[PDB]
């Protein structure tokens, strides 16, 4: 993986403000993104999205939540949906109990809008009593073995090729669940839940940051990259809480 | 948040971000493809005393 | 009561800029005091692998 | 702004739509508070996404309005005691906000 | 010539003149009549390299 | 009546090309030549 | 330039046709000089004017 600037030395002359120090955050950040989204999209994609294999036999189940009542997008409501993630997620630890695995520590991953619903599902207009989460810069807090992280950026990260996101790709969320016999597509998103132990991380060469000078445009560059390869395994401490069609 | 400026009647400030990462393998130019850090700057305007 | 001659230090005049549309107008728009970067944003893994 | 988010994707603002209707169809006042309850937490959420350190953020009202957050909480009917405080009605904050 | 500036991409330099020079009687207002003073900019575009 | 105002100045600067096992030099400046006081230049031309 | 003229009638620019000549019918070597040097004498007087 790379990451790269070329900054011209008319461009440098003329700017009044440094710049470099901004640049080179920008890359590690983007190295750093690229890193993240692909381990989320692989561990949702080549879990859920596989046809007739789970690894070893009866050694897994990889199972999917798939949402009560009717399709989601016809619910179109503000808490409620609440509803329907906490049972969601009382049936996840039901599977992932189900399929052994310590009871800690697993965790969960949500997009930041179904995270705001699992927070107003839990307030003083409804319902009764005291909860786990506190009103106010709401933290949660956790639900039966779960962490609740609630990343901003879901899907994609799979990096390749072309800067242009379109083009090859070495992890992917597809587009519909008809199409490809694929079943956790990306509309269908609202949470996935692994124990840990469940993706794994292959690091060769590290990261690392040099700039080189090249005389031939009067301009000398920034580039930092590595080299690493992500991969899933162990799919039975592995699911995803899916949308409804 | 608030900035002190003397003299000049307009204050500009440049606003910027994002990167894509990529792939190279072997034998292949990395100057081939690359996008630039697209920055734009937004102005300030001083209107009177 | 207004008075006239003001000197008006920044507008333009000219021989043949006529119009004299707005005035300051003529001055310089400079900052340096600041630059904005795009929000940082942060990974969720390590930790979690 | 008819269009424009300044630097594409960098962010674009967003307005929390009310749901109900008009003000003539609402200003039982009991309800209202409920509705800036709701708006505060999707608010929170479309700042969420996009970033933005979650320390700081603050919240602007009037008095008529927080008054009528007031009105949300209070014995009838909000269930349990929650944030609110009685005796002049401040509020410690809501989803990370000052008001 | 040879003024140089740095940083920066163009510079104007200002230009300004002439007055008519009064006969004030005694006792009486100067208040009233100003010309005041002609102000015009010029600028200058750096080609690049 | 006229003026050049310059960045950078002169200077010159060497470097190292591996490919062509051989090294080049190059000297670069950046200014810009405007004019003002138009009033103060004349010139001199002969046509009918 | 075209009536772009600088700080108002104030100050005023300046050119100096060559009087009664082509170049054609000039290239004497000697009415040249004696041409070139009265359009200096013109030049001077217009450059003092102002």
């Amino acid at each position: 993986l790379t990451a790269d600037v070329l900054i011209y030395d008319i461009e440098d002359a003329m700017n009044h403000y440094d710049v470099r120090s901004e640049y080179t955050s920008q890359l590690g950040e983007s190295l750093a993104m690229a890193a993240d989204g692909a381990v989320l999209a692989e561990i949702a994609g080549l879990c859920n999205v596989e046809s007739k294999y789970n690894e070893n036999i009866e050694g897994l189940g990889t199972a999917t939540v798939i949402e009560t009542t009717q399709n989601k997008a016809a619910l179109t409501d503000q808490v409620a949906l609440g509803k329907e993630i906490i049972a969601a997620l009382t049936k996840a630890r039901a599977a992932l109990t189900k399929n052994y695995v310590p009871a800690a520590d697993r965790v969960f991953y949500c997009d930041p809008d179904s995270y705001s619903a699992i927070l107003a599902a839990l307030m003083p207009n409804a319902a009764n009593y005291a909860a786990l989460i506190d009103p106010e810069k709401g933290s949660i807090r956790n639900v039966m073995g779960f962490e609740v992280v609630e990343v901003p950026h879901l899907t994609a990260g799979g990096a390749g090729t072309a800067r242009e996101g379109t083009t090859g790709q070495k992890h992917v969320f597809p587009a519909n669940k008809g199409e490809g016999n694929v079943k956790v597509a990306k509309d269908n998103v609202i949470g996935l839940f692994m124990h840990r132990s469940a993706v794994g991380t292959v690091k060769l060469r590290d990261l690392a940051l040099e700039r080189a000078r090249r005389a031939n445009f009067q301009a000398d560059q920034i580039i930092a990259k590595y080299a690493m390869g992500h991969g899933g395994l162990r799919p039975e401490a592995a699911g995803a809480v899916v949308f409804k069609v | 948040m608030v900035r002190s400026i003397s003299s000049g009647k307009s204050a500009q400030f440049p606003v910027l971000g994002r990167t894509q990462a990529a792939y190279l393998a072997p034998g292949e130019n990395l100057d081939d493809k690359r996008k630039d850090i697209k920055h734009t700057e937004k102005v300030i305007t001083i209107d009177g005393l | 009561a207004s008075m006239t001659g003001g000197q008006q230090m920044g507008t333009n005049q000219g021989k043949g800029v006529v119009a004299a549309g707005d005035k300051l107008a003529l001055f310089l728009k400079v900052f340096g005091g600041e630059v904005l970067t795009a929000f940082a944003r942060t990974s969720v893994t390590t930790s979690r692998h």
